[PDB]
């Protein structure tokens, strides 16, 4: 974790400053609820990073897809400002 | 209102999260905040429908969680995914 | 693959850690160092501007949440 | 006639005269120097850069024109 | 078939989504305790004495407004607050969901020109009160003036290949202005020969040269086969 | 009873989710667009109605000859609009449109510009095959995913993204 | 005058002396108003007056 | 005034009750309103000094470039507005005609510089507190907004003691001393 | 000393029978194509309904 | 007011002849309706409604 020394944290302005229960049916199903929220939370965090990765490479091949194109287009501008 | 949100105040959220519930559907993306005005109700079938989808009377769990409750094949499926989730998250 | 084999760019396994040092076990490598060096850079960049913050408390420093806050 | 507050302001200069400008919703007030215009609720709207001092104001109503002398 | 649903509001008023594991479609009752066609009803209870009141599901295999509905419309013209004219209504099918989607205050004049889908469509409306059954031939409108006035949005669920001049007769005749136009387009009974689309881009120009405007027009493909649902205004004055 | 820190108050000068993404056409596949099989409609404009009269190309047997297939020659009104303000130069192409082969469309948009009205009632429905010899209008369709398009060069009708052409 | 009619040939005046008839060599015909400012809806009489 | 209909917007278009030309898009009303001003024509008291400063530097661009009146007086002018702090460095003169704004003149002032080092956390509300008299610049106390400072005061802006503001954040760190009578 | 080569580019019909299997189920995603319809009794759609979201072409 | 309201086309009727109208006749005892004759041999009589 984020250890900070005693002499900097007792010693900052203000604003940046580091500030009954049922046994059984319901305490069973309240953990039931925390498995399918921890499924549903770790599922779709698989997702998004597969996302993430898939958009890595889409912008790595339109990167260098529009690279090639646009010396293309500045070397067709080339000739037609040499055939002048 | 939050005076019977105490007893339905599980099902909307497994709701919102239908998408990790079975892992046989994959319900399209949306986020499906709580909506401010709703109600809950139950099905009841049609007279010539019978053997087909009719639910038994003893079989008719008085909630939609009681009724995910009812099958251990669901319910085992929940244990072994959150046993490796927990061996994997330790 | 543009003019080279696939036992030309087959693969190199990575070697374990020791048996005799194995107390202290995983050797970490170059890819584990760097993940704990940026880590390591990031807690001592914000260390310094908290300590930068510090020196430059200026200690006039007035608001009204100063009577919740003790 | 009937008891309405619409506008009431105490501006710190000397004000010599005013005077409304086609309702109740405007009405121009000719301060120490810079002859001003306000709206109904007493909100200024002008100060007016010309009109360098004023003392009589009026109001041709029929052709919009503010006259200041 | 027992299990517990939860309702929601729809973006277009009077109807309802029926959230649970799956998720229906459903539509407020007019006759409560009754099912006419044969889909299932999802009863709810609200608590003053406590009523218990019933909700039809909508099924959109077998009424193209409902497989409309949820295929994605921008907009109906089938408010809560409207009067419908629906062109070929043929049984309880759509007609009951049409119903009970427009309420207890406004009505759906549902004609009919075959004699037997009639009798038992007069004999389903008088069970709910704010439907009107007419049983005459829906080419000469001229023959049920009579009796229906002046409808602000109609429905054609017509199949026979004289389409343009079956809306364009009716909305002329009964039809208010700015008023709503929903077309189902089935382009195997307006012609076979020629393909779907095509017989779509005929019929959106005969609409639009009997100045219907059209908005928006949808397949419904995961439902039926060469249809389209095709929304547009009765627009009278100023087409463009 | 006095506020503190008042200003003399002036006109504050400042102060004073139905998403829709079109769906694919029924009729399209990948990019081949499965639903366009002869007889055609084939939409006109006013610089391919010049260009055939300049390459002497006749319409209806010119579109015969280059697709071997019955062409309906489709004109929007709001086209003829453009190919009457071109003026008495383009009589031949006035009465040459005028033709009761080339049946033509009516319009609803205010104005005459006649490439937003092709390339709108084109992506409405992609059953049409569009005739036309503008460039930035060639770039707009073949942009658009599969639609035919076909545009006079040489002396006949040439004719870009139809499979059965042959 | 429009830039699509060319050559106009024959001109009549509609039996309400309220539309001109322009039949142009171009082909159209076309109706236009005489009074070109007024309209041809009924008018209150706050309107008319 | 009625949001006019179609043909009266159209009958008179150049009409407007609230803006007019001559107000220069209200920027004397708006700065006034992002700092706080108290009294009417202290804008316009500044850009009278403005004003006047680009045209003394016009004059003194003017005087030709090799004698001692010119580069003296504009070298002086130039760390006089550097010693009352209008600006942040000892520039070109080029920057006395882009870089002094009757919002920097503005921006001296002392509730400005006040929420600037954070005394106050609001001009209003610093405006609150020195028109009560609890800050002062070196010695002697400060009651009027308008007093701006100058380069060397921008670091004796201190509360007077026995400010009940000083003593309440004094005793919020707990480093209440109460011999020094504060 | 080749590549890997693959049984399915061995037989130039079987590749065209087994990407014309994959184009079908390509555009099961593009747009939402016709099935069959009702296979058992209606029991929902059994994927998801949504609100602000209308898939349907509008006319300029 | 009238020079902002000067809007004088009403719209053509029908999609026009063919070569161009060389002749026309209202009829003199109703309305809404005009004969229309054009210079390639084609006449036609226009209901003007
Ligand atoms: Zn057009």
């Amino acid at each position: 974790g984020l250890k900070v020394p005693k002499a900097v944290q007792k010693e900052l302005p203000f604003k940046s400053q580091i500030h009954v229960v049922l046994g059984g049916d319901e305490k069973k199903a309240r953990s039931f609820i925390q498995k399918v929220l921890t499924i549903s939370k770790a599922k779709d965090s698989k997702r998004k990073e597969q996302k993430a990765s898939q958009r890595k490479e889409r912008l790595k091949k339109l990167a260098k897809m529009e690279e090639e194109k646009s010396q293309r287009d500045k070397e067709k501008k080339k000739e037609y400002f040499a055939q002048n | 209102d939050d005076n019977m949100r105490r007893e339905v105040q599980r099902d909307l959220l497994l709701i919102k999260h239908r998408a990790a519930l079975d892992p046989k559907r994959h319900y399209k993306k949306q986020r499906w905040e709580v909506p401010e005005r709703f109600a809950i109700g139950t099905i009841i079938e049609d007279k010539s429908e019978f053997y087909s989808s009719r639910m038994n009377r003893k079989e008719r769990k008085s909630t939609i969680l009681e009724t995910l409750m009812g099958d251990e094949a669901s319910n085992k499926y929940f244990k072994r995914k959150y046993n490796e989730i927990q061996e994997k998250s330790t | 693959a543009k003019l080279v084999h696939d036992v030309q760019k087959k693969q190199h396994r990575e070697r374990s850690q020791l048996t005799s040092r194995s107390r202290y076990g995983f050797l970490e490598k170059h890819k584990d160092y760097v993940k704990r060096a940026q880590d390591f850079h990031r807690k001592q960049s914000t260390l310094k501007v908290l300590r930068e913050k510090a020196k430059e408390r200026n200690p006039d420093e007035y608001y009204h949440a100063m009577h919740s806050r003790k | 006639r009937k008891g309405q507050l619409r506008a009431e302001l105490f501006l710190n200069e000397t004000c010599h005269s005013a005077t409304y400008l086609q309702n109740e919703q405007y009405f121009a007030v000719a301060q120490k120097k810079y002859t001003f215009i306000y709206d109904h609720e007493g909100t200024e709207l002008h100060r007016l850069k010309q009109h360098i001092e004023a003392r009589h104001l009026d109001f041709l109503p029929y052709h919009y024109l503010l006259v200041t002398a | 078939g027992g299990a517990k649903v939860v309702i929601e509001p729809h973006r277009h008023a009077g109807v309802y989504i029926a959230r649970g594991k799956e998720d229906l479609l459903v539509t407020k009752n007019m006759a409560p305790g009754e099912s006419v066609y044969g889909e299932k009803r999802i009863s709810v209870e609200e608590p003053v004495p406590p009523t218990k009141v019933e909700y039809r599901v909508w099924n959109p295999f077998r009424s193209k407004l409902a497989a409309g509905i949820m295929g994605g419309l921008d907009e109906l013209f089938i408010a809560p607050g409207k009067k419908v004219l629906y062109l070929g209504a043929a049984s309880g099918t759509s007609v009951s969901h049409v119903s009970d989607v427009v309420g207890p205050e406004g009505v759906v004049y549902a004609v009919e020109f075959s004699h037997r889908p009639g009798r038992e469509l007069i004999s389903m409306a008088k069970k709910r009160p704010n439907i009107i059954p007419i049983i005459e031939d829906a080419r000469h409108p001229q023959k049920y003036r009579m009796l229906i006035g002046m409808v602000d949005c109609v429905f054609a669920d017509v199949a026979q290949p004289d389409q343009a001049r079956i809306i364009a007769l009716n909305s002329h005749m009964f039809l208010k202005d700015q008023g709503g136009v929903v077309i189902s387009i089935k382009a195997n009974c307006i012609d076979s020969t020629v393909d779907a689309e095509t017989v779509f881009a005929r019929e959106v120009q005969k609409l639009r040269e009997e100045r219907i405007k059209p908005l928006e027009q949808l397949t419904l493909e995961p439902y039926e086969r060469d249809h389209c649902i095709v929304v547009g205004r009765y627009m009278r004055s100023g087409l463009k | 009873t006095r506020k503190f820190g008042l200003v003399k108050r002036t006109l504050n000068t400042k102060k004073d989710l139905t998403r829709n993404i079109p769906q694919v056409s029924s009729a399209l596949f990948f990019q081949y667009n499965q639903a366009i099989k002869p007889p055609y409609q084939v939409l006109i404009d006013t610089n391919f109605i010049n260009f055939s009269i300049q390459k002497k190309v006749d319409i209806v047997r010119g579109m015969m000859d280059c697709l071997l297939a019955k062409c309906n020659p489709l004109i929007t009104d709001c086209v003829m609009a453009e190919l009457e303000k071109l003026g008495p130069k383009y009589r031949i192409a006035l009465k040459l449109a005028r033709d009761p082969r080339i049946k033509r469309l009516s319009c609803s948009h205010k104005g005459t510009y006649a490439d937003d009205c092709l390339v709108h009632r084109v992506l409405q429905h992609k059953c049409y095959i569009v005739a036309t010899n503008d460039a930035g209008l060639k770039q707009r369709i073949r942009k658009i995913p599969g639609i035919p398009l076909m545009s006079v060069g040489g002396h006949a009708y040439v004719i870009e993204k139809l499979p059965d052409v042959f | 005058h429009t830039k699509r009619m060319q050559h106009v040939f024959q001109v009549k005046y509609s039996m309400d002396s309220k539309y001109i008839i322009s039949g142009s060599d171009d082909g159209n015909v076309r109706l236009w108003r005489s009074k070109a400012w007024e309209r041809s809806n009924v008018k209150t009489t706050r309107e008319k007056n | 005034v009625r949001k006019l209909k179609h043909h009266e917007q159209k009958l008179l278009k150049k009409v407007d009750f609230l803006e007019w030309k001559q107000d220069q898009g209200h920027r004397d009303t708006q700065v006034m309103r992002t700092y706080h001003i108290q009294n009417r024509e202290d804008y316009h008291k500044y850009n009278r000094i403005c004003g006047d400063i680009r045209r003394l530097a016009n004059k003194l661009s003017l005087l030709p470039p090799t004698d001692p009146f010119r580069r003296k007086h504009e070298q002086l002018l130039l760390d006089k507005l550097y010693a009352m702090g209008v600006l942040t460095t000892k520039s070109k003169i080029s920057d006395l005609e882009n870089k002094v704004t009757v919002s920097a003149i503005c921006r001296r002032r002392l509730p400005v510089i006040m929420h600037r080092l954070k005394m106050a956390e609001t001009i209003q509300d610093a405006v609150k507190f020195i028109e009560q008299g609890h800050v002062r610049v070196g010695p002697n106390l400060i009651n009027d907004p308008a007093y701006l400072v100058t380069r060397n005061m921008e670091d004796y802006v201190t509360w007077v003691d026995n400010s009940k503001i000083k003593k309440t954040l004094l005793r919020y760190r707990n480093q209440i001393d109460d011999f020094d009578f504060s | 000393l080749t590549p890997k080569r693959n049984k399915d580019n061995r037989n130039s019909r079987v590749k065209k029978r087994k990407k014309y299997q994959k184009a079908q189920k390509k555009l099961k995603s593009v747009r939402a194509v016709y099935s069959g319809g009702q296979s058992g009794v209606y029991e929902g759609e059994k994927t998801g309904i949504k609100k602000g979201l209308t898939r349907s072409v509008k006319f300029k | 007011l009238e020079r902002m309201f000067a809007k004088p086309f009403v719209g053509q009727l029908g999609y026009g002849h063919r070569d161009g109208v060389y002749a026309i006749a209202k009829n003199y005892g109703s309305l809404n309706k005009l004969a229309t004759g054009s210079a390639d041999g084609v006449i036609k009589y226009w209901n003007m409604s």
